DNA sequence: TGGTTAACCATCGC
DNA sequence: GCGATGGTTAACCA
DNA sequence: TGGTTAACCATCGC
DNA sequence: GCGATGGTTAACCA
DNA sequence: CACAGTGCTACAGAC
DNA sequence: GTCTGTAGCACTGTG
DNA sequence: GTCTGTAGCACTGTG
DNA sequence: CACAGTGCTACAGAC
């Protein structure tokens, strides 16, 4: 496993410490960027492409048929993988608005059609939700499941602004875990209905999900609660039967604890864990090679990556997978004249 | 001796440093004293009075999501953010009022003059407590090249957006079916001491997430205050008055990011109305003003959802150049200052195109382009007095734009058409030039403003007619604005310049002056003492102190 | 009431706009007065027994070519540029005060304390009034960055030239056969109230033509006033006074310019010895002084007439680097200041090298660099709480020649006995600094005197056993006089950093604050009262008001 | 007759009012670069090529034997033409020093060898002044006169700082005309005899002279004593004979007014006259042929080349023959930021 | 062909 | 001087 | 070949 | 951030 | 080892 | 027991 | 007859 | 039609 170190070019201001990639249908699209979206990308959407070095982002066009959604920030994503009726879809909620707010609103983003030269239309329906309908929220996850043989989204995390009665003018970016309760999302219909958990006494945030066959694996995340990082792991087994879906939560009391972390798929179901932090002053250097047994989810760790000293002792970091056992991350680097390129990036590869 | 506020107005308002104050103070003490100043911690206490947090007040009904304490002084912008190193950064360092507390503190402080005013009228001073309406003007500029400090951290940006208020003016109105009689109405709206800083950042203003993140509690806070009427014990009687808000004295590039337009360059030129720029160039002097705040709002609704299933640039067309939500209201309007200076920097291209002849030469050379500017600027240095400025700044603009100064271009320019041509054009200018400058056109300049509409019909059919060449399929913003919606916002605001910017970019010169000298210094509290000692320098109760009538 | 003198001082001393004092004076007075402060015109008035022009004197002999008048005040600088159109232009804009017009009254303000030192050293005031001596440090220093001004012109740069001097010590020798006793040794020769502006320019200091035109005229009354003595009435006797004229607290850059060497980067890089590059970096420590102004012309003469007939380059080392000609004799010297600023951008440099290990690899791809400065500033904001700076400020470079830095940067690098290499050699660099930097060494840290040259023996050598792969044939100006020339120089002076270029590059704070507040301001008429506000603020007469025995 | 606009270039930034253009063997010389010389050009000398619109300027090595001359700004420059045994000379003295100062040491400028790629090596011998030599002096003319048949040169004209009594630390940058005494310079050996006689009562100042077959004719010059620009041309007629010269001259009833004229040589010893000013702010526009006939110089009106708006009002302007009929001048240029090119450059052709 | 992707220029406002 | 729009032109991957 | 040749670099100080 | 030195490399006139 | 501030809280020296 | 005055704090701007 | 106070001047800095 | 200065000379209104 190695690192190759990569030149912004062009398009280096677009990423902000939350954002998304996407892996669909070969190239990857970062999704979210600073600000509202500008008219050199009126989508908001971009292809990426590396190439000997080198970092590319370009404009995605939309269907006609599509909405435009806002560059959510920290957004929940779930790959909905190739299969009835339309192959496939990332599912996207609800992300943190760049003029500030949380969408409520859940989107989904499907390729839609090709050719001809590197040119790709995606095209962008939020699904209109009936409820029991979940609140805004961010920085949460979400996940696909398929039980007997239906298939749903399970949606758990995240944190909110303070509830509106409580909400000040002084205390607003306050901003705490929302209530411990899972939402089994019906993709169709918007049907999302809310859940309650014996074994959840708290709220999760910046937790990473991995799912498998009706099962998902809720990965440490930051508590806001009591300020610490659960070294326990949260497993959920869903079943899914009309006309009442049955949820049970179990956990396994040792495990990583991470936050922020950074999840790349290499083989069939098992991701390397690339991962964010151990303390709030500590960055996860050790990364966790992680796959996924009918018995139960394993994690062997990997050698890191050598680490060049920059990564080593930057403060902060972030990134997301290329796909195929590759990932990118970023260091936000200083220096006056601005650099002007806030972020240097890496890539790195499994094998 | 003296009096402690006097002293302590001696103070602020020669922009006196407490170091340098304290250095006065001994001296004069020492030497020949019996001591006349109060030393340094009399005036701490002196002007606990002026600050806000200090009077008691309420709301009726109680504010929507605002806290109900009222001694409440300066606060950090953040407003809680949790810092958390996975969240979004604290990168932010910023120091505000909040927004009633200033409110309170700055109208309280025009008890006085109130009183004078109901005094004066000859209304009685017990009589008719509730009636009473307050305008007042809020303001926003960013302001770049601000040097970072050392410091502790955070490592902070080094651009500073300011935002202030101003109190335009109060009217009784009560007991009703009236004009409303103005008991208050500011003299200089245009003067850096009229106006009262709010909010204190490190931001730029073109990152939309951290500036929506500090000013958006201060927004709702506008929200919230456009509903209940406050309540004030105000010359010795409690009385009950109303808000209205202009947004105004914003810049286009912060108008726009904030109403959440396309910008500010795009082929969707005006803020007010949906004409295109071509569209505009076609047909310049008739358009009726259209979008507004809620407009916006459905706009970008019926965009972000796209319910007809258009492609970009027919959904584009629909909502005319909606794509980012607005936040913020801002009252339709144009900026007096950077509109003038708008429209210098377009007779400045002018100008230089009729220095050689480029109307003959469709496409010329950028080398000889760069003659002519030269061959402008050393005409401009020599008559007119003029250095050849970088960006231009609006005083440029005001000396540039006269007669007079268009004369040094009529010395260069070949030929007596085109000569006679941009003279009768400035001469159409500048009758057509009060009417968004000065304070109040209904009085001051009756017939300009009487004639406007068909003075800008002349100067648009001799752009069309001689000036063809340029203005074909283009026109700018201002430019645009100025030739079209001035006299329907004249005639519906009733003023216009009176609701300048220029009160607001004029304070951005007192916040250096106050960083570099009346700072901490250091990035924990620098914001708290220039945000400090700007809103004492602002308070009237201080200023006649200063005037100490004649 | 209290003092007129007092009074001005209260004005001149805390940075007061004299609209401003006017101010403050009208209010006091208007309210509960009863007047305390004196009138504007009474202070106009009074400021007019300090500044130059005023006090009678007489030189013996008489000075060289240079005028006989005392009374005479602000000159503008051109000495009478005849502005013929055909001429050279007459666009310089400039202020300057008779040299020795200015030095008397910068010199009978010290009228008091120089009585001091005689009552003090119990010397008879009445005895011994002609063997005094007055050593006073010159400087110069280009301060670019300064806004033309609209005005009526002439086009004039947007570079400041600001000429002054300080008044170090004054001593006495007769009867003879002693040291000579120190009658007065400025306390604080890094402040910038002891630096009084001389002259005041508008040009650039790269621009040799008129920086010579402007300056030559002050240069030839220097020649003429080493010779001649001084004779001034002063405690009621009249007195006689020598002068010794050192040139210090340059930069480099005008170093370089005024001897007429090579700048700054050359294969020549000692102002104050020969050695070239290569030479400098094989044997480091062991130089012997040689540079001095009177065989630099003798240089000058040799390579212009170059008499032995020699190829260019062969008569360019011959010469050694002396290609123009000297205008202005200067102390062969190093500045404190821009030394620890340089030695500091060296060591950024080095610690920037020893991220990523730059002896392993040869050379580096610019991006990995980049990295390395990225990383570098990133965690030196950190630790040692240091925002990334474009230039290198003498702040920045105190903050960071430190044993806590080295230890900061010593986090990164990754090799162990790199780490102790340039910790111990930051170690051995502190235990020289103070013999450059402090006041007086000889008294201040006399065993860092005394072990100086075999510390920069072990730093040379450990530069080049173990650093070897940056500085094989190559080395900094800066760092090369400071591993060799220190202790000749102390030893020859007893001092390094007494002489150094804060007292000036002070000077330019206050040169800006002025014009931006106490200026006129018009091109014209501006550098009139930035020059006469700064000397007001310099005077020791006026300063002594501000404590009165606290 | 027709104008160009020139582009610099890089290097315009070396080029100031007071300077020289020598034109020799072919290619013309650049000569007084602003300040002292930088390494880039030890020597001081350009060798000035124009093509295309393009404006260069190329440095100068010298040869061994040759001293290195100060960029002086105004110098008298006198082309000695190539005869036994000397050929070919420019005659410089001595304007005045970058670090301001007057030289009062001429100089004698020569070709020696080349190319081989046509580089041209050059040599600068000062030559030693026996006699009572002429006083330091800027913006004077100096020309060569041949008679009977020996060659000598004729020097005349300027300004000094104030002579050693009047001098003073206010008065010095301002300065005065020259006595009106020309000096009969034998160029071997460095004997210059002064010579004086009533028709001249004062020292003319930025004249130009013209040099044909042991006469010399000077344009109006500029007074400061009486600040005017005689009508008045100035006719020398110089007799060299053994063992003294006679100097007789005369006065032209009526003529042309110019100061800081430019001349070049399009024919024999007619030169078409571009010329500086009229007046202390109106400069002269329209173009004056001067040819010399054995009976009297004579000038005749030539129709001005079409200005553009610029040269034409423009309140300075200066430059120099790049011979061949043509010739250089410049435009001061104002604008911020800085262009940073302090001139504009125009190149202008007879026929 | 096709659209990248740059690249440049001119537009417009700060 | 900085960032974003918009159109023309031009480089480049299929 | 030869000397630009404009360039680009890293060097040094402001 | 700008300006000048020095050497390596690379474009180009003959 | 620049220096004179830069505003404020802390805690002493003074009637 | 109140009033007054300097020291502590980290950091400035001129390079 | 002296002392005091505002107006004239061109132009600033914030955009 | 910005405004509050910016220091100085000029000339008036005041004991
Ligand atoms: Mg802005
Ligand atoms: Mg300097
Ligand atoms: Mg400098
Ligand atoms: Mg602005
Ligand atoms: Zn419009
Ligand atoms: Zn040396």
């Amino acid at each position: 496993m190695s690192l190759q170190p990569l030149t912004a070019v062009n398009c280096g201001s677009l990423v902000q410490p939350g954002f998304s990639l996407l892996d669909l249908e070969g190239d990857v699209y970062l999704f979210g960027q600073k600000g509202w979206p500008k008219r050199s990308c009126p989508t908001g959407i971009f292809g990426v492409r590396i190439k000997k070095g080198e970092l590319k982002l370009r404009a995605i066009s939309f269907s006609n048929n599509s909405s435009y959604l806002p560059p959510l920030r920290c957004p929940a994503i779930a790959h909905f993988e190739a299969q009835d009726g339309k192959p496939e879809c990332y599912l996207i909620h609800g992300g943190r608005t760049p003029n500030n707010e949380l969408s409520s609103s859940l989107y989904m983003l499907s390729v839609d059609s090709r050719g001809c030269n590197r040119k790709v239309t995606l095209r962008c329906e939020e699904k209109e939700l009936v409820g029991d309908v979940p609140s805004a929220r961010y920085g949460h996850t979400l996940s696909v499941i398929n039980s007997r043989g239906k298939t749903a989204c399970v949606l758990f995390g995240g944190r909110s602004y303070m509830p509106p009665t409580e909400r000040t003018t002084q205390n607003w970016n306050s901003v705490v875990d929302c209530p411990p309760q899972v939402y089994l999302i019906d993709l169709e219909f918007g049907c999302c209905t809310a859940h309650t958990l014996p074994e959840l006494t708290d709220g999760q945030s910046f937790h990473v999900a991995l799912a498998r066959q009706d099962c998902v694996y809720f990965l440490g995340g930051h508590i806001l609660s009591s300020d610490c990082r659960p070294s326990r792991l949260i497993r959920l087994h869903v079943e899914l039967l009309l006309g009442s879906p049955v949820l049970t939560c179990t956990i396994l009391h040792e495990g990583l604890t991470i936050t922020s972390a950074i999840a790349s798929p290499i083989g069939y179901h098992e991701y390397i864990i690339f991962g964010g932090y151990q303390s709030e002053t500590q960055k996860r250097m050790e990364c966790t090679y992680v796959g996924l047994d009918d018995v139960g989810v394993h994690m062997e760790s990997r050698e890191p990556p050598q680490w060049t000293s920059e990564i080593s002792h930057s403060r902060t970091w972030f990134g997301g997978s290329l796909g195929k056992g590759t990932a990118l991350v970023a260091i936000p680097s200083e220096g006056n004249p601005t650099p002007p390129e806030a972020y240097h990036f890496y890539q790195v590869s499994f094998q | 001796g003296l009096h402690p506020a006097v002293c302590l107005a001696i103070r602020v308002n020669t922009f006196l440093s407490c170091s340098q104050y304290h250095k006065m103070y001994r001296t004069v003490k020492a030497t020949s004293g019996r001591q006349i100043f109060q030393p340094l911690h009399t005036l701490r206490n002196a002007e606990k009075e002026l600050l806000p947090g200090f009077h008691q007040f309420e709301w009726q009904p109680a504010l929507k999501n605002v806290s109900t304490s009222w001694d409440v002084g300066i606060i950090d912008g953040l407003s809680g953010w949790t810092v958390s190193v996975d969240d979004v950064p604290a990168d932010t360092i910023s120091r505000r009022f909040r927004y009633d507390v200033a409110l309170v503190s700055a109208l309280k402080d025009l008890e006085e003059d109130i009183m004078e005013g109901l005094r004066e009228r000859a209304l009685d001073d017990s009589m008719c407590t509730s009636g009473f309406t307050v305008v007042v003007k809020e303001s926003c500029d960013g302001m770049g090249d601000v040097s970072e400090k050392h410091g502790s951290g955070p490592a902070v940006p080094e651009k500073a957006v300011r935002f202030s208020f101003t109190i335009m003016s109060i009217s009784i109105r009560l007991e009703g079916e009236d004009d409303g009689i103005t008991i208050f109405q500011e003299q200089k709206p245009n003067s850096e001491l009229s106006c009262r800083p709010l909010c204190l950042m490190f931001v730029d203003e073109s990152d939309h997430e951290t500036l929506t993140a500090i000013l958006g509690p201060v927004v709702a806070e506008r929200k919230a205050m456009m509903e209940s009427r406050l309540i004030i014990s105000v010359g010795g009687l409690l009385r009950s008055f109303r808000f209205f808000f202009r947004g105004t004295g914003y810049d286009e590039k912060m108008v726009r990011e904030m109403e959440g337009l396309e910008a500010s360059g795009s082929t969707y030129i005006c803020t007010l109305c949906d004409s295109t720029r071509a569209e505009a160039s076609q047909n310049m002097v008739l358009h009726s003003i259209t979008r507004s705040h809620d407009e916006n709002l459905e706009r970008y609704e019926i965009w972000r959802k796209n319910p007809f299933s258009e492609s970009a640039d027919e959904l584009r067309d629909r909502v005319k150049g909606v794509s980012a939500k607005p936040f913020m209201e801002t009252q339709p309007t144009l900026d007096a200052l950077h509109c003038d200076i708008g429209n210098a920097t377009e007779f400045y291209k002018i100008f230089q195109d009729e220095i050689g002849e480029v109307y003959q030469k469709p496409n010329p050379s950028r080398e000889e382009r760069r003659r002519w500017r030269s061959t402008l600027d050393k005409q401009l240095r020599k008559k007119m007095k003029l250095k050849p400025v970088m960006r231009m700044n609006g005083n440029y603009a005001r000396r540039l734009m006269t007669r007079e100064a268009v004369e040094a271009v009529c010395e260069l320019v070949p030929s007596e058409e085109r000569r006679e041509a941009l003279l009768k054009l400035m001469d159409l200018y500048l009758q057509m030039k009060p009417v968004w400058r000065s304070t109040c056109p209904s009085r001051d300049c009756p017939d300009q403003l009487c004639q406007y509409s068909y003075n800008s019909q002349q100067f648009a059919d001799l752009l069309s007619s001689m000036f063809k060449y340029r203005y074909d399929g283009k026109i700018t913003n201002y430019l645009h604005k100025t030739l079209a919606h001035v006299p329907e916002i004249v005639e519906r605001d009733g003023s216009i310049g009176a609701w300048a910017s220029e009160g607001n970019e004029s304070g951005n010169k007192l916040f250096r002056r106050f960083r570099k000298m009346n700072a901490r210094q250091s990035k924990t509290f620098e914001l708290e003492d220039i945000l400090k000692h700007h809103w004492l320098y602002t308070s009237k109760y201080l200023q006649k102190f200063m005037e100490a009538h004649k």
